[PDB]
C-alpha cells in the first residue's frame, strides 16, 4: 500500500517511445531522469488541482472530469473525455 | 433504473451524413466531437458575455455573437460564419 | 385549440438544436438576458465549424480509404488547416496521435 | 555476417512508426503507481477513476510530445540533432514555466 | 459635477499606512493597484464561478473563493491567503 | 428604533470592502446567488496580496531612498517575489520597465 | 489623409532601445526589418479586435479600455489603464 | 587621440541604463501615425484617444521587451550573443504564435 519509486517506473525505452512521438531522433543519456523530473513537476501541478477539484467536491475518487478541467485551467485543453 | 446524460450525438451524426453520405464515425471520434462543440460554445459565450458587461449590456444579441466570433474565429471562418449566422437569423426572421 | 409545435432549428433550417444551445445559454449564467437570435447565430456557426471539420475528416478517411472516421482522422484534419490550427493551437486530441511532420534536417542526405 | 542496421534509420523507422500510430506509449501500470504514488502525498487515501487515469496518460504523452517538439526545434536552432538539458530548460523557459 | 467614477483609491491608501506610514504613492501606481485588485478579482471570481457551475452549485460560498485560491495563488502565498480568508469569515461570523 | 450603520468591512476587521465585492460578484454575473462569507473571503485575499506588494513596494522605494510609491517599485516588487511573479507571468505593469537581469554570458570577463 | 509608410516610423534605434530594455547586447542588421513586420502583424491582432470592439460599441473614438481588452484576451493583460 | 570605447561596452551601459529607466522607447507620433495607418486598413477615418495611443504603445514595448527576452534567450541557447531572426522565429513558435 506503500509506493516508493514509481517514478522509475517511466521506463527509458518509454521515454525514446514519447520522444519518437513528438520526433526525435537521437536521445541523450541525461535526459530520462530530468523529464521524469518534469514530468513530475507537471502531474503535482495538474494533480495538486484535481485533487483540490476532489476535496471540492467532497469525493475520495479522482475522476477524468477533474483531469480533463485541471488540464482546461491550464491551457493544456483536452478532448475526448466528456468535456 | 438510470439518469439521461446529455450529448451532441444526434447532430454531429446528421451533419457527418449530409456532408458524407457515405461515411462513418467512431465513438471515440464522436466524444472529441462533443468535447470540440462544448469547448467552442463556452469559448464564443464567455467572450460574448465579456463584451455584454464591457459596454453595460445586459442582453446577448447575434450582433454581440457576431462580434465574438470575429474575435475568435481567425480569417475565413470568420466571414463564412457570419456569413451562415446571417442566413440562419434571415430565415429565423422570415419564420 | 392550439398551433403545431414546429422547431426553431427547423425554423432556421439548421440541424444544431436551437432550443438546447439557447437552454445552455441561459444555464451557463453569462447574461441576465439574451437574444433570441443570438442562439440561432451561434448554432449556425456551430453546425458550419462541424460540417467543416467533419468534411476535412471524411476526405482524410477517404484519403487512408477507410470508411468511419476516427480520432486520428481528426488530428490529421485539424493540424493541416491553418485556421483551425489557430483556433486548436493548445486543444489535445484523444488517441489521436500528432501530425507526421519531420524536420527536413532529420531526414537522410 | 550478421546484419545490422546504420544508427539512425532504425530511429526514423520509429519516427514513422508511432506518428503514423496512435497508441499510448507508456506502460499502463507503471504510470498509474506513479500517479497514485504522487497523489498520496498530497492527500491521503484516494482512488482513480481507470478513464483518469487513462486521460492523465494521454494528457501526459501529449505534453511530453510538444514538449520533445520544442526541444527538437531548439535542438536543430543549436546545429545540432541529440537534445540536451538545457533544451528542455530551454523550452520550459520560453513557453514560461 | 459627472457620473462617479469608483476606484480603490482610500483603500489602497489606507492600507499602505497601515504597513508603512512614511512611504506614499503615486496615482500611476494607484492606476496599476485598481488594475491589479481588478484583475485578480477577476481571475479568482471567474474560476470559481466555473468551479459553481461544474459541481452544479447555484451558490459561490467562501468555500469555493478557497479552493480558488489553493488553485490560481502558489504555495505559501496560497495557504496565508488561507490562513487570512479564515480569520477574516471568523471575525465576521462573531460579528 | 433602526440600528447604527456598522460596515462590514470594519465587522470583519478588514479594509477592503466587503459590501463592494459583493456587489460586484453580484453584477459581475458569475452566479445566481453568492454566499454571505465569500465576498469577505475574497476581500481578505485582496487585502492581503495587496499589503504584501505594497510592503514590498515601500521597502524598494526606501532602498531607492524615495519615500513615494512609483510603478517601477511596483514591477521590481512583482519580479524580485518568485511566487509574485509565477502570479503574474503574463501581466505588464504600466511604466514598470523589466527587472534589471543580464545573462552571465552577455556581461565580459 | 492617406498614410503609406509608418513601418519605417519605428526607427531603427527604437528597435535598438528596445532590444536594450530587452537585455540584448547585439542586434543583427537583419533584425530591424523583421521586428517591424513582427510588431505590424502583432498590431493586426490586437487592433482588428480592437476596432471590432469600437464598432460594437458603436463608436468612432479608440479608447483605452478597448486597447486593454485586447491585449488581455490574448494573455498579454496590460496593468495602469482600466478603469 | 580622442577618446574612444570598445564596442558592447556602451552597449551594456545601454543596457543598464534602459532596465534603470522606465520612459517609453517609442517616438509618441511616429508610433501614432503607425497606429492610425494600421485602424484605416479596418475601418477608415477612425480617432484615437492619446491614452490608447499611449496604451497601444506601452503594449507594444512590452511585446517586444518580453520578445526579446525570448530572443536573447534562445541566442545565448546557440552559443551566439548577437539575435538572429531565426531565433526570433523559434521564440515565436516556441510561445505558441
Amino acid at each position: 500500500k506503500v509506493l516508493r519509486d514509481n517514478i522509475q517506473g517511466i521506463t527509458k525505452p518509454a521515454i525514446r517511445r514519447l520522444a519518437r512521438r513528438g520526433g526525435v531522433k537521437r536521445i541523450s543519456g541525461l535526459i530520462y531522469e530530468e523529464t521524469r523530473g518534469v514530468l513530475k513537476v507537471f502531474l503535482e501541478n495538474v494533480i495538486r488541482d484535481a485533487v483540490t477539484y476532489t476535496e471540492h467536491a467532497k469525493r475520495k475518487t479522482v475522476t477524468a472530469m477533474d483531469v480533463v478541467y485541471a488540464l482546461k485551467r491550464q491551457g493544456r485543453t483536452l478532448y475526448g473525455f466528456g468535456g | 433504473k438510470r439518469s439521461r446524460k446529455e450529448s451532441y450525438s444526434v447532430y454531429v451524426y446528421k451533419v457527418l451524413k449530409q456532408v458524407h453520405p457515405d461515411t462513418g464515425i467512431s465513438s471515440k471520434a464522436m466524444g472529441i466531437m462533443n468535447s470540440f462543440v462544448n469547448d467552442i460554445f463556452e469559448r464564443i459565450a464567455g467572450e460574448a458575455s465579456r463584451l455584454a458587461h464591457y459596454n453595460k449590456r445586459s442582453t446577448i444579441t447575434s450582433r454581440e455573437i457576431q462580434t465574438a466570433v470575429r474575435l475568435l474565429l481567425p480569417g475565413e471562418l470568420a466571414k463564412h460564419a457570419v456569413s451562415e449566422g446571417t442566413k440562419a437569423v434571415t430565415k429565423y426572421t422570415s419564420a | 385549440a392550439r398551433a403545431k409545435a414546429k422547431t426553431r432549428s427547423s425554423r432556421a433550417g439548421l440541424q444544431f438544436p436551437v432550443g438546447r444551445v439557447h437552454r445552455l445559454l441561459r444555464k451557463g449564467n453569462y447574461s441576465e438576458r439574451v437574444g433570441a437570435g443570438a442562439p440561432v447565430y451561434l448554432a449556425a456557426v456551430l453546425e458550419y465549424l462541424t460540417a467543416e471539420i467533419l468534411e476535412l475528416a471524411g476526405n482524410a478517411a477517404r484519403d487512408n480509404k477507410k470508411t468511419r472516421i476516427i480520432p486520428r482522422h481528426l488530428q490529421l484534419a485539424i493540424r493541416n488547416d491553418e485556421e483551425l490550427n489557430k483556433l486548436l493551437g493548445r486543444v489535445t486530441i484523444a488517441q489521436g496521435g500528432v501530425l507526421p511532420n519531420i524536420q527536413a534536417v532529420l531526414l537522410p542526405k | 555476417k550478421p546484419h545490422r542496421y546504420r544508427p539512425g534509420t532504425v530511429a526514423l523507422r520509429e519516427i514513422r512508426r508511432y506518428q503514423k500510430s496512435t497508441e499510448l506509449l507508456i506502460r499502463k501500470l507503471p504510470f498509474q503507481r506513479l500517479v497514485r504514488e504522487i497523489a498520496q502525498d498530497f492527500k491521503t487515501d484516494l482512488r482513480f477513476q481507470s478513464s483518469a487515469v487513462m486521460a492523465l496518460q494521454e494528457a501526459s504523452e501529449a505534453y511530453l510530445v510538444g514538449l520533445f517538439e520544442d526541444t527538437n526545434l531548439a535542438a536543430i536552432h543549436a546545429k545540432r540533432v541529440t537534445i540536451m538539458p538545457k533544451d528542455i530548460q530551454l523550452a520550459r523557459r520560453i513557453r514560461g514555466e
